[PDB]
């Protein structure tokens, strides 16, 4: 079924993790007024690129869902699988992990370059 | 399996509250208006032929209309937009001159004061060499006695400069939509009993707001969108008298307004290129500007606000209505534009009541100005050219900006009075449904999954 | 051989599918006049990103040629392989499939997220 | 250890090839003055995209380190491995290979599309 | 070193009477010219 | 003491101090200002 942009707001993080390509979709394309238009037109690509920037300095240029090699520090959440994917919503979930998102991102940054520096060595010997 | 791994999500439905520059949208008929008249309709992007607002099920959102930006943004857009329009329009620098004025040809009773002063004055010519004595007609409010001749001056001459609006422009309020950038949403409280502050159960995302036309008016606000069920009375702090009350009607109360005089306009060559639009002879009778509302419906609708008001002040309470306490003409009277000229209608007749716990119309007089000083002007003013012919407009009353008397003493007789002043209240009145948020799609959460080697 | 940007305009869709990296190349880098420059400079990245947007919400961030899992509805064209790759030109070909390109894109959108939601389950069990 | 943006300026090309994700990081996010801000805001995404443009018309959208199929013309440098990775710095190294970087890029451009045109044939038969 | 790549085997339906870049140009010329006169002195009192 | 070309007299010398040398300055007269209405809006600030 097709709900709409942001339609799975109050949906469980499992059901909301279905409709990802819809929120990712309506995110780019869509003299007084003339200037408003221009610093809104750049703001949208700046804000968009800053996310692709992250996905790219991780390994997740795929993208949508992307697994990684940094293990989940229980201190961050510690909740069980069911009670976040089949229970909580992303609006809710965001505020819990909010305290360490940038610290989590740092774990990701080092881990990706570590992968690359390694994979060169594999293709080097083989 | 016990070991969990974070996996990142792109396209997660979540937003943070924000502020940002929005942009305008209008429709094709606004450009079909042509005549080089409407402001900023041209630079303004179009609307959508098939607009969609996606309802968001199972979510609540904490709105607050008294701490919004897009009304401050709008208020600003309106002031700027307007002020950019007057740059080309001609300057009435030399019209600031010692006028020699009399009364208009009339046989009225002594009690009735003369509000139309026939003023003759040395005006400038196309050539620097010469001058020209020429006459024009001015309202009593647009002039001041300067000082056995009866000589006057345009009132702006000591406060501010003056610039004549291009007649090739229009003051008609046309519907504007405030569209968000990408990765920005506007959230719409679809609850039909919302007071503007707190959690809203029924919510929807949407790109642009509805067609919000910029009616700039004091006392009663007009032609606005009206409530779906009840006459909602909204305020920031109701208990505190210092804060005004925004009444949003349920039913429209149609109010007809007019300038009965068939006024005429002559054009005076300031030269070169500059040209002042004087007010010429009055063709026919000399009558009085006014507005009519049904006494029946006003009774009916003033009864609705009282039924609502007692929910805040007690069931066994008297709620009477009184006229303005005192202040500027900008606020002591229902101000508006009508056909291209500015009105100042005495609201004493409307706010003159009393309400216990348990077929003609209301003629209400008006005044008219041409040199106006809206939006609390200080250094600049604007001369609104004479609009030739007879003028009449018909409009609904959508709301009120009422004010309670703080004397109190726990009396069950707290009365109300119409207010105005700050014009953000008007956009506050229409934008209560909306809120702007920043979209953040990068979710991160643990699922039992490791990426390959 | 090297024809030039758009040189394979009147070339067969097979021969034109060789020189893809040339059209993809000259596509980014290359006060009255000053404003013209600015709303042309943003227009070019907006228009460019809107294509990367699509390639990314499909699986084709590669990119150039990218195969997929949505099968060709014969109703769209129904022509044989030879008579489009060794015959028709893209200018020509575009106008035939033009009636359903956005409907085709929708088939792609769901198919990619469907891949991701699936591939997580593979790495999950393994 | 964490040096900082550009910290491995005078570090060996091996040690500088560790901290790549730091220079790649601080590269996007970070009325007289108002215009300055705007043509700096676009300049940064134009300049950024022009690099992603290259990585994408090669196979290296990964990215950071990316191996390829164009062999090293000794004429370009001819130095031994040790004396560039465990010796020279990128500031230094850049000026040597500077004379042919755009010629080298051209070798890359053809090589990628050549890969794609080939890989379709593999998935075609299989 | 300007380059114009010839496109072999293709035809294109031109119409110069329904073009924009001449309307754009015409406009650019009028604007460009009118912005030049802002600093230039006003002969207001020469009208005599 | 910094300069582009020190040997050439045509180029100035930029001296950058090591220690601050505090210099106190003043207009001792208690001047007064009156405002003159050019009108309207225009207003010249005369020295009283
Ligand atoms: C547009 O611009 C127009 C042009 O600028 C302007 O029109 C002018 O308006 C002014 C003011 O209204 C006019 O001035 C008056 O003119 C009266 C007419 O007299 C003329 O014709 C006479 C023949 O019939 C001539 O005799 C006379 O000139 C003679 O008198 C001079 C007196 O000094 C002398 O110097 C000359 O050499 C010559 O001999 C003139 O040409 C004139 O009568 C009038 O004087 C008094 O009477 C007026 C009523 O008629 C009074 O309104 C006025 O106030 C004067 O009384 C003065 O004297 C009293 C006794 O001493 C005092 O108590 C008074 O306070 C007052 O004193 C003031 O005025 C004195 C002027 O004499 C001055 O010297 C004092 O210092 C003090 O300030 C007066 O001169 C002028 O004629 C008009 N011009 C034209 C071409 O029409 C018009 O108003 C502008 N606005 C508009 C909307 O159009
Ligand atoms: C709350 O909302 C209400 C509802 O909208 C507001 O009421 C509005 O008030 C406006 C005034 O403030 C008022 O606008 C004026 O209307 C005058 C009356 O004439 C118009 O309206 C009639 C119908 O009422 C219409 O028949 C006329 O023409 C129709 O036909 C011609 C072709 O013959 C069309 O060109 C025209 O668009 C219109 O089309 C209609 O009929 C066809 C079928 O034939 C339909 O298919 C269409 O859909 C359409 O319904 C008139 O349009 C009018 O005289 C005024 O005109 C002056 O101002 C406009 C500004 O845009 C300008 O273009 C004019 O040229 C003229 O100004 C200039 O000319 C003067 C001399 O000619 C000169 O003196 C001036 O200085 C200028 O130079 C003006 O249009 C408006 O009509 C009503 N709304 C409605 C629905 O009637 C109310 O104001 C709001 N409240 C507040 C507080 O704002
Ligand atoms: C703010 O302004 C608005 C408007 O701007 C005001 O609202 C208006 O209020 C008036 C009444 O106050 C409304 O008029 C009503 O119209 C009714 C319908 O009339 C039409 O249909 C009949 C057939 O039934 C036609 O015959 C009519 O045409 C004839 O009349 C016109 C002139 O009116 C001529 O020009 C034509 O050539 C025709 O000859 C209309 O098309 C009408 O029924 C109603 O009352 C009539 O009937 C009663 C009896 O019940 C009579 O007593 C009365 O005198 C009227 O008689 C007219 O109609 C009969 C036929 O029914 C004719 O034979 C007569 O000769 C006579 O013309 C009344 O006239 C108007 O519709 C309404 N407009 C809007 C938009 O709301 C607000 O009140 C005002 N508010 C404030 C606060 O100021
Ligand atoms: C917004 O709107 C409000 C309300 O309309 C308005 O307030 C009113 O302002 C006017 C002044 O502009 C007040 O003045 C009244 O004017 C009328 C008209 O005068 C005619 O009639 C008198 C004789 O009655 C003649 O002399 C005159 O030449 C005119 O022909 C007067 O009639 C009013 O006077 C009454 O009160 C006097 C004092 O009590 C009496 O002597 C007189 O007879 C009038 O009768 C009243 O008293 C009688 C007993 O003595 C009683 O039987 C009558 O029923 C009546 O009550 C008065 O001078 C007017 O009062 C204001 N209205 C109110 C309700 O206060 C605002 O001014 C307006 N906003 C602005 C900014 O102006
Ligand atoms: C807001 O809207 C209201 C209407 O809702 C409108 O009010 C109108 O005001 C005028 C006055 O300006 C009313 O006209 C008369 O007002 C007098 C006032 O009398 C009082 O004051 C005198 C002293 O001056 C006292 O002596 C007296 O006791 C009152 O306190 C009224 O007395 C008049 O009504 C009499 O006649 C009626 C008809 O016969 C009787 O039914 C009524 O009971 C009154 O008789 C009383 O007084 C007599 C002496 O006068 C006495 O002998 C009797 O025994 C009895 O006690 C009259 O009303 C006008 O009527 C008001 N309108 C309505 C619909 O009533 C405001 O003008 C308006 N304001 C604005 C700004 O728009
Ligand atoms: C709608 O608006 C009304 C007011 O119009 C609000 O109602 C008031 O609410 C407050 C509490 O929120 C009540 O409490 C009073 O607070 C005063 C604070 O003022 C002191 O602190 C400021 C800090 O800057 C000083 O500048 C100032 O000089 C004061 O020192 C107290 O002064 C009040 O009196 C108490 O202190 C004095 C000594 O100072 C004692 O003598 C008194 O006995 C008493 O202990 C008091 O505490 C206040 O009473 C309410 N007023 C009314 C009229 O209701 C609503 O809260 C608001 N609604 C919302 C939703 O905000
Ligand atoms: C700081 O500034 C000082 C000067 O203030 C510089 O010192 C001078 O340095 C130059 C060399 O760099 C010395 O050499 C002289 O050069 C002159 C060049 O002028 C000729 O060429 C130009 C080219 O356009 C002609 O326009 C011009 O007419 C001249 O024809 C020579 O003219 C000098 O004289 C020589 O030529 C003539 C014939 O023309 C012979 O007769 C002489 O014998 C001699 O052979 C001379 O060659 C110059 O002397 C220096 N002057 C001083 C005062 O020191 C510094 O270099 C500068 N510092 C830095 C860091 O740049
Ligand atoms: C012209 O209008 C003026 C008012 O602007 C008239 O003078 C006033 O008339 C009112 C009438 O009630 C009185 O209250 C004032 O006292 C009058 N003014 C003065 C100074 O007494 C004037 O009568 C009208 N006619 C003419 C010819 O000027
Ligand atoms: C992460 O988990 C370990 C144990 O699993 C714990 O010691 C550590 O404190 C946690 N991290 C934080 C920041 O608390
Ligand atoms: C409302 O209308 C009724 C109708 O008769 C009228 O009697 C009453 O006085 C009106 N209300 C008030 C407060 O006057
Ligand atoms: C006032 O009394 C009415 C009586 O019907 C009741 O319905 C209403 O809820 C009461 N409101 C308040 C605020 O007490
Ligand atoms: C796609 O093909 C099927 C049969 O292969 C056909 O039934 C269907 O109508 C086609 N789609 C459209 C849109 O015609
Ligand atoms: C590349 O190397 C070959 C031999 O390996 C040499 O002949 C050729 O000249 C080199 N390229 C250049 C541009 O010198």
């Amino acid at each position: 079924v097709f709900l709409g942009f942001l339609g799975a707001a109050g949906s469980t993080m499992g059901a909301a993790s279905m409709t990802l390509t819809v929120q990712a979709r309506n995110l780019l394309s869509g003299t007084v007024w003339g200037i408003k238009q221009l610093q809104a037109r750049v703001l949208a690509v700046e804000r968009y690129l800053r996310d692709q920037q992250l996905l790219g300095i991780w390994g997740c240029s795929g993208k949508l869902i992307c697994c990684t090699n940094v293990p989940w520090n229980s201190s961050w959440s510690n909740r069980n699988l069911s009670e976040i994917w089949d229970n909580m919503t992303w609006l809710q979930w965001d505020k819990e992990i909010s305290n360490y998102t940038q610290i989590i991102y740092g774990l990701l940054e080092e881990s990706q370059n570590q992968q690359e520096k390694n994979e060169q060595d594999l293709l080097a010997l083989d | 399996a016990e070991n969990l791994w974070v996996t990142v999500y792109y396209g997660v439905p979540v937003w943070k509250d924000a502020e940002t520059t929005l942009f305008c949208a209008s429709d094709a008929k606004a450009y079909e208006t042509e005549k080089h008249n409407v402001w900023a309709t041209h630079a303004c992007v179009p609307t959508d032929p098939n607009p969609q607002e996606i309802h968001l099920e199972n979510v609540t959102e904490e709105f607050n209309m008294w701490k919004n930006n897009m009304v401050e943004q709008m208020h600003t857009d309106i002031i700027s937009l307007w002020d950019q329009s007057l740059k080309p329009c001609v300057k009435l620098t030399p019209l600031c001159v010692t006028l020699q004025c009399t009364n208009v040809t009339n046989n009225i009773t002594d009690d009735m004061r003369g509000e139309l002063k026939n003023c003759s004055f040395n005006m400038t010519t196309e050539l620097r060499d010469k001058k020209q004595k020429v006459y024009s007609l001015f309202y009593r409010l647009d002039v001041v006695q300067i000082n056995s001749n009866k000589e006057y001056r345009l009132i702006n001459c000591n406060t501010s400069a003056i610039t004549q609006a291009c007649p090739k422009v229009s003051f008609e309020p046309i519907p504007i939509h405030y569209c968000a950038p990408a990765g920005f949403a506007i959230l719409k409280c679809k609850d039909k009993k919302f007071n503007g502050t707190g959690p809203c159960p029924s919510v929807s995302t949407v790109q642009c707001t509805h067609g919000i036309k910029p009616v700039v008016s004091t006392q009663l606000l007009l032609n606005g969108s009206l409530a779906e069920e009840e006459v909602m009375i909204r305020s920031e702090n109701i208990t505190n008298n210092a804060k005004n009350i925004l009444v949003q009607f349920n039913t429209p109360v149609q109010i007809n307004c007019t300038r009965p005089n068939n006024n005429t306009r002559k054009s005076i060559r300031i030269g070169p290129g500059q040209a002042f639009y004087a007010t010429g002879d009055i063709i026919g009778d000399i009558r009085q500007a006014h507005c009519n509302v049904s006494k029946a419906t006003w009774n009916e609708t003033l009864g609705k606000v009282v039924k609502q008001l007692r929910k805040h002040f007690g069931n066994n309470t008297i709620i009477r209505f009184a006229n303005s306490s005192g202040g500027d003409l900008e606020v002591t009277t229902h101000s508006f534009n009508c056909g291209g000229e500015f009105f100042y209608c005495n609201t004493s007749g409307l706010f003159n009541s009393t309400w216990i716990s348990n077929n003609d119309s209301i003629t209400l007089p008006c005044r008219i100005k041409q040199i106006i000083n809206m939006w609390q002007r200080i250094g600049q003013a604007m001369y609104a050219p004479p609009i030739q012919g007879v003028i009449r407009c018909v409009s609904n009353i959508t709301g009120l900006i009422l004010t309670r008397d703080g004397g109190s003493t726990n009396s069950t007789t707290e009365t109300f009075r119409p207010g105005g002043g700050d014009m953000r209240d008007n956009w506050r009145s229409e934008l209560y449904k909306y809120k702007v948020v920043k979209i953040e799609p990068l979710g991160v959460a643990p699922t039992r999954c490791k990426r390959r080697v």
